[PDB]
């Protein structure tokens, strides 16, 4: 497997393992699994009301110092009950390392806005509420930052189609650009690609 | 030696480092005793910095010093000793070392679906 | 913001100067919403006319306790001295 | 009371300041103006089919992109691309480099009023765009970089050009930095202007220049190195006063070291394949699907269906010119990504132009979105 | 390159700098625009013997992610690596 | 069945939250109609505002008005300062849409909609 | 493996302090500045006169769509769908049915060339290389449905065209 197929660091990841042993018994109170990737990818799974203890904790302890918040993301997964599931990477530079924090939410649960920890934030999960509208409490601003200002719904959310629901155009009987039902002068042609064979056995699901 | 800036925007050189970095050791140590023994929190966090504050006891030079905390500047090692003590100080409050808040759903962290 | 016959003469201009009220049918002591049939909007607004009368702003733990214009009244008199 | 302007519309952005007479005291960016959804457009196409929505994220910045959405397909493929494939994508990745320093720093000099670099530089910008055209087709959008390796092997004399253009660059930074740098109304216009402290820096979720020239030593070709980059020598130049006239300089030097690693590609490029061996992730040769049984099939199932992606999610960065360029990828086990988070740095840049532009003037404020290198399709997607 | 001595030496004063040795207008020097076809060399998978796809298969010796800790003594404590190594200042041209 | 609330703890709450709703927007539309030079009536404007109000009316959930008010705070945040335009305001009004057939004889002349 | 820049102190003899004084007073670096215009004044400027001149292109450069013919007149496009299908765009739409002497053939083939991305993939995804991307980037309408092109259009770009695909085919298909 020389080539072709890409080398395994066992070294990071048995580091990324004891780090994530570390993490799970110093806040026991919060995290629910921790889980490494066979790319060396450190997950911690957290419940919602410990985004601002984890966040705190791996920004100031002297082993994290996860002292940056590269991304902010939410996921949507409309199968479970807890459909949003809101994910934080974060950059130590001290130790040069990464690590995912993941929480989750429904529709109606607000999450704790971590403003108060990385300020990068401030934009981020105002982009989840724009996108898929996860409120998050205590924010300082929070609307939407990247529809158009009258847009009703979440686009991100998978229940929401490709396109809107509304389109515009001008209309110069009213002098205005004006929003109408959407009608394409051709479908999105919706294509099944998926082949009926297993790919991976590796990733094979139980029956019932 | 007095080194004239650190590098860092924003971050003062400190002139006397050695008695700021003991300062904020004991009182981390001070604030940590705070918290049950049983926390794996505390036994740690205990641990590096007795770990640190031996190294700041054992040598007379910055630099040197600088060399064998491996933390880079001496001034950001004392802005993490300051981190590190607002930390303790959440944590008293926070009170995490109790167990789990609520089991998650069955199915909330199968990926894929 | 004198006398009291005043008052409730101004509170009457403003409750027939809104059209959604029946004017024969609104008297001093009628509830707004089972006899004049109004909508807690309807209420609402009616508050926010008298705010615009009398220029007082009027809180909303004691905007929804005025069912009758008879409340109001005494509402205003009790912000008031008269 | 105080003023409030509307800078609108008139990339784009729409700007609302609280001013206080000159000062500005409290500066809105409504962004959104080229917001086109383009990571739920992502989730319903394949791998190869969301790649080309990566060229149009960060439009001056095109390879890069390409580059590390191609890591991360790759890193959840487990399979690594050969080691030409890897030196030139690095080699481009450099080129890429040096096309979006130019675009940052004589659009910048051009809002702030030197027309004129932007003109001498452009020359040098077409003449690497004539380069894109060369090795993929297109001038900018060249969807070539791919998950397996890059798409087509490079033309032959393509890099006898890179060399005679990488021989002369350096006279055309030169004649750039006479014509900016030890200028007296430059440093004006750029030396007290948007000084933004180390922790601050860490704390908004900067990268790159951003980081550096605040004086943190971060680099992502070399702390977390990516293809080839540990075999490069090339120095990182690091900033002493957070401001725009640092970062500046530290565009300008980053063009210098960029010729440094483009000549030392150039004298260290493998022969070899330029895509993986496996046929089920890149597509065969046309002379072989033209006559094996097996390479038909995998460019029948690969350009209709795709390659399945094992399911996972990774966030792969790359050290792109405007600084940490992030993908999010999300895999359900099918040949088309669950989702596409696109982290790119021109978001949390422009975020922190509220902190960066206190105290300063209305002037000033050009000066600070130049110095933020802002193109608003990373930034709105 | 067409510019006569008078102007060429006037061009090189006023920029300071040798501009015929380094001129951003292009000439004979490039690459022909008809080029020899290329023989592009096959991989390392193009092999007629033991190549069998189970011993270089990517896509299937990747694994699920291994759980550490799930909810269904005196261990040093860690980091997620070792400490970043200080950079060393360059001796190529430090500005020192 | 416990939830964790959003800004109220039972229904009284939050009618507290959509009556001062309302009455932000009862103010504000002589306003919109004003600077924004719209070509409709005040009270046109405020029955669009307790159109948009009575559309609502259903739902019995403290959480769901919570984010109501919330959203519903954020149009009038965009309609007091001028982030809005004269469309973005005039949406509410679908004036350049046709009427649509409401009985069943019209739907089933002009297509197969129900 | 890192460098300061702005980190130079300035020297404090009476010699250096002249000299940056004499900078302030006398515009040194302003002379400079002009004198570097000045010799830009005087070069060959790189303007090239189109339409009369051309930008240099590659062989394999992405322009206009063409369907093209075997040399025998019939055309190499077999219906298969793989150009619509590996389409980023969706900007191709195809129908197929046998004809009247059993070939697969295409009855509509079109191409959106306004939601075209100009990326070539349906070239080289066509195992027949029938349609092309080829060397036109000339070809602006004055209205918005002329860009929307049918078969018989493509058809007849690749009877304008292939006296140069074919050629640009030779010269990059041991590339590919
Ligand atoms: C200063 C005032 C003008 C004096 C003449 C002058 O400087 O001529 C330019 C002449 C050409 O300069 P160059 O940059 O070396 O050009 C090289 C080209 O390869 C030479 O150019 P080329 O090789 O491409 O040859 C073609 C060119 C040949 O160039 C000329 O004929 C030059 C223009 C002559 C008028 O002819 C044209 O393009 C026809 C131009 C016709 C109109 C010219 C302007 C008329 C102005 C008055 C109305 O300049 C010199 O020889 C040096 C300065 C001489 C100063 C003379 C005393 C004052
Ligand atoms: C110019 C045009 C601009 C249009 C303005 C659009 C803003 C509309 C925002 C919508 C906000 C809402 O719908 S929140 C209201 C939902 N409330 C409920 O579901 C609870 C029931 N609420 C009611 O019945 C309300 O009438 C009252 C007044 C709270 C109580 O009345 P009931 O008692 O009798
Ligand atoms: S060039 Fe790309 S977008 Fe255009 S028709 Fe071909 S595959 Fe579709
Ligand atoms: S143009 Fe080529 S890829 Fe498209 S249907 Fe025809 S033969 Fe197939």
């Amino acid at each position: 497997t020389r080539p072709t197929v890409r080398p395994r660091n066992d070294v990071a990841h048995k580091q990324l393992s004891a780090f994530g042993e570390y993490v799970a018994e110093i806040l026991p109170k919060y995290v629910q699994q921790v889980q490494v990737s066979c790319f060396s990818e450190l997950e911690i799974c957290i419940h919602p009301d410990g985004v601002i203890p984890v966040l705190t904790f791996l920004r100031d302890h002297s082993n994290a110092q996860f002292k940056s918040l590269a991304d902010l993301t939410a996921v949507d997964i409309p199968t479970r009950q807890n459909r949003f599931e809101i994910v934080y990477n974060l950059l130590s530079l001290r130790f040069n390392s990464r690590i995912r924090v993941k929480t989750y939410t429904d529709e109606l649960t607000p999450v704790e806005s971590s403003v108060s920890v990385y300020k990068a934030a401030n934009w981020y999960e105002r982009e989840i509420w724009d996108m898929f509208g996860v409120f998050f409490a205590n924010h300082p601003d929070l609307r939407r930052i990247l529809t158009d200002y009258g847009f009703e719904g979440h686009p991100f959310r998978k229940d929401f189609p490709l396109s809107g629901y509304v389109e515009l155009r001008y209309d110069d009987e009213v002098k205005r650009v004006v929003a109408e039902p959407v009608e394409l002068a051709q479908e999105f042609r919706k294509f099944d690609l998926n082949s009926p064979w297993e790919a991976f056995p590796a990733y094979r699901q139980p029956p019932e | 030696l007095l080194k004239k800036t650190t590098g860092l925007v924003g971050l003062a050189v400190c002139e006397t480092p050695h008695e700021r970095l003991k300062i904020l050791y004991t009182k981390i140590l001070d604030v940590l005793g705070h918290i049950p023994k049983n926390a794996a929190y505390r036994k740690y966090t205990e641990q590096i910095t007795n770990e640190k504050l031996s190294i700041v006891k054992a040598e007379p030079d910055v630099k040197k010093l600088e060399e064998q905390l491996q933390g880079g500047q001496i001034e950001e090692v004392i802005l993490q000793a300051e981190n590190e003590l607002s930390l303790a100080r959440k944590m008293i409050q926070w009170k995490p070392w109790e167990p789990l808040v609520e089991e998650p759903p069955a199915s909330q962290w199968k990926w894929p679906i | 913001p004198l006398t009291l016959e005043g008052i409730k003469d101004r509170v009457l201009y403003v409750l027939k100067l809104y059209d959604k009220i029946d004017p024969e049918k609104l008297s001093v002591n009628s509830h707004f919403m089972k006899d004049l049939g109004l909508d807690s909007l309807d209420q609402v607004e009616i508050i926010m006319a008298m705010e615009d009368e009398f220029g007082f702003e009027i809180p909303d733990i004691d905007a929804e306790k005025l069912m009758c214009p008879q409340e109001i009244v005494d509402y205003i008199a009790d912000k008031k001295d008269v | 009371s105080n003023l409030t302007l509307n800078f609108g519309p008139q990339g784009v952005l729409r700007l609302v300041m609280e001013l206080s007479g000159e000062m500005v005291r409290k500066c809105d960016p409504h962004i959104g103006l080229l917001h086109r959804g383009t990571e739920k457009l992502i989730e319903y196409k394949t791998y190869l089919q969301a790649l080309p929505y990566f060229d149009r994220l960060d439009y001056v910045s095109m390879m890069c992109n390409e580059q590390a959405y191609s890591l991360a397909v790759e890193k959840l493929l487990n399979i690594q691309p050969p080691p030409r494939a890897q030196w030139i994508r690095v080699l481009f990745g450099e080129i890429t480099r040096l096309l979006n320093h130019i675009m940052a720093v004589t659009t910048h000099a051009l809002d702030i009023g030197a027309m004129t670099p932007f003109f001498w530089m452009f020359e040098e910008r077409e003449k690497m765009f004539e380069f894109y055209e060369r090795v993929s087709g297109a001038r900018m959008h060249a969807a070539y970089v791919r998950p397996g390796g890059v798409h087509q092997d490079l033309p032959l004399g393509l890099m006898d050009d890179i060399y005679e253009f990488s021989k002369n660059f350096s006279l055309r930074i030169d004649e750039l930095e006479e014509m900016l740098t030890n200028n007296r109304i430059w440093r004006n216009r750029t030396v007290d202007i948007g000084v933004v402290t180390a922790e601050d820096a860490l704390n908004y979720g900067f990268s790159g220049v951003m980081l550096r020239g605040s004086g943190i030593q971060w680099d992502l070709r070399k702390t977390q190195p990516y293809d080839v980059y540990d075999q490069v020598e090339f120095d990182v130049p690091i900033g002493s006063r957070g401001d725009c006239y640092d970062r500046y300089l530290c565009r300008v030097e980053e063009m210098r070291q960029s010729i440094r690693i483009i000549s030392q590609c150039l004298n260290k490029m493998p022969p070899g394949e330029i895509k993986v061996d496996d046929a089920k992730v890149s597509p065969p040769k046309r002379a072989e699907m033209k006559t094996s049984m097996e390479s038909l099939i995998h460019h029948f199932k690969l350009y209709t269906e795709g390659y399945q992606v094992p399911p996972g999610a990774t966030y792969t960065a790359i050290e792109a010119p405007k600084g940490e360029f992030g993908v999010y990828l999300v895999s359900d086990g099918s040949s088309r990504p669950y989702r596409c988070k696109i982290k790119a740095p021109g978001f949390a840049h422009l975020a922190g132009l509220d902190k960066m532009s206190k105290g300063h003037m209305l002037a000033d404020v050009v000066a600070i979105i130049g110095t933020q290198d802002i193109v608003f399709g990373e930034v709105d997607r | 390159a067409s510019a006569t001595r008078l102007i060429q030496g006037l061009r090189n004063w006023a920029s300071g700098r040798d501009l015929q040795a380094k001129l951003q207008l292009r000439y004979q020097e490039i690459s022909k625009r008809t080029q020899p076809p290329p023989k592009l060399p096959v991989g390392p998978s193009h092999r007629l013997s033991n190549n069998y796809y189970c011993a270089r298969d990517g896509r299937r010796e990747a694994m699920p992610p291994s759980i550490v800790m799930s909810s269904q003594s005196e261990k040093k404590a860690v980091s997620p690596a070792p400490p970043i190594k200080r950079w060393e200042l360059s001796q190529d041209e430090p500005y020192l | 069945t416990s939830v964790k609330p959003i800004f109220s703890r039972d229904m009284n709450e939050a009618k507290r939250r959509v009556r001062e709703l309302y009455r932000a927007w009862y103010r504000e539309v002589p306003n919109t109609v004003h600077l924004f030079q719209l070509d409709i009536s005040v009270k046109q404007g405020r029955d669009k505002v307790r159109e948009m109000f009575k559309k609502n009316a259903h739902v019995t959930d403290p959480r769901v008005v919570d984010l109501l008010v919330i959203k519903g705070k954020m149009e009038l945040e965009e309609t007091i300062n001028v982030w809005k335009q004269r469309t973005h305001v005039m949406r509410f009004f679908h004036e350049t849409e046709a009427p649509r057939p409401k009985d069943f004889l019209s739907k089933f002349y002009v297509g197969h909609d129900p | 493996t890192y460098k300061y820049v702005n980190l130079r102190e300035p020297s404090m003899d009476m010699k250096s302090v002249t000299d940056r004084a004499a900078q302030t007073l006398l515009w040194t670096e302003l002379i400079r500045g002009l004198g570097m215009t000045l010799s830009y004044l005087f070069r060959e400027p790189a303007t090239i006169n189109y339409p009369f001149e051309k930008g240099p292109l590659s062989p394999r450069f992405r322009g206009e769509h063409a369907l093209r013919r075997y040399p025998s007149g019939e055309e190499r496009c077999i219906a298969c769908k793989l150009c619509e299908a590996v389409c980023p765009a969706q900007a191709i739409t195809i129908e197929a049915e046998p004809r009247a002497d059993g070939s697969r053939r295409t009855t509509r083939y079109d191409i959106d060339m306004t939601k075209c991305i100009y990326c070539g993939f349906c070239q080289e995804a066509c195992p027949v290389d029938a349609i092309v991307e080829g060397p036109n980037f000339e070809f602006s309408t004055e209205t918005h449905e002329e860009l929307l092109y049918n078969k018989e259009k493509l058809l007849n770009n690749g009877d304008k065209w292939e006296a140069e695909i074919a050629a640009n085919i030779q010269a990059d298909y041991l590339y590919r």
